[PDB]
């Protein structure tokens, strides 16, 4: 695992290019995220 | 040490959580090839994930975060896929399932578009898909995603493609 750049505790990926996309985030120390929810689901088909 | 606890559909937690999963469905780049074609998904359960020793680790460094971040831990909720939830939910987030080749670096990655996560549940661009039919689109098959709450604290901005 690598670590976050110095002075920082995670790294955040800005989209670019696509507007509609949101925010996407990494940490380097599993300590900073609690697994809070388990979803069980389906992806539905469209029509 | 881990418990689950379900969640009523009644449950305005339940609620909250599955809206959260539904309105940050988008469409993907790939035209469904890692994740599968939809707009929204079936939730079928929602459980409270409950473990002791691994929330205080969790506060333990939210709180060095904070006090090296003007008290500010910059806690989000965001979403995680992966083929390893049922190891992290036992035993936590380690080295074992970071996105060793992911664009900002080995570390342990998260997105706020749940249908982003979904692309990662049956692996890296999807692998080959559900286990049981081999198909990322699958209709069928149950998948699972966490919902994380997660330390940010001072984030580097990485503007991106
Ligand atoms: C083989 O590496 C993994 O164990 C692994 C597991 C999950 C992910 C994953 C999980 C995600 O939810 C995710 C969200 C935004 C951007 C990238 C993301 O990648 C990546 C790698
Ligand atoms: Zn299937």
């Amino acid at each position: 695992m690598a670590h976050s750049p110095p002075g920082h505790h995670s790294v955040t990926g800005r989209p670019s290019v696509n507007g509609l996309a949101l925010a996407e985030y990494v940490i380097y120390r599993g300590e900073q995220a609690y697994p809070e929810y388990l979803i069980t689901y389906q992806i539905m088909r469209p029509e | 040490g881990t418990i689950l606890i379900d969640l009523s559909p009644d449950d305005k937690e339940f609620q909250s959580v599955e809206e959260e999963m539904q309105s940050t469905v988008r469409e993907h780049r790939d035209g469904g090839h890692a994740g599968g074609i939809f707009n929204r998904y079936n939730i079928l359960k929602i459980q409270k994930v409950c473990n002791k020793k691994l929330w205080e680790r969790y506060t333990h460094r939210r709180k060095e975060v904070s006090e090296e971040n003007h008290n500010h831990a910059n806690e989000r909720m965001l979403f995680h896929g992966s083929p390893f939830v049922n190891a992290i939910i036992h035993k936590g987030f380690d080295e074992r399932h970071a996105y060793i080749g992911g664009m900002f670096g080995a570390g342990i990655y998260f997105a706020e578009n749940s249908s982003k996560s979904n692309q990662y549940v049956y692996g890296i661009g999807g692998g080959t898909g559900c286990p049981v039919h081999k198909d990322r689109s699958c209709y069928i098959c149950h998948r699972q995603l966490l919902f994380c709450r997660v330390t940010l604290g001072k984030s580097f901005l990485q503007f991106s493609a």
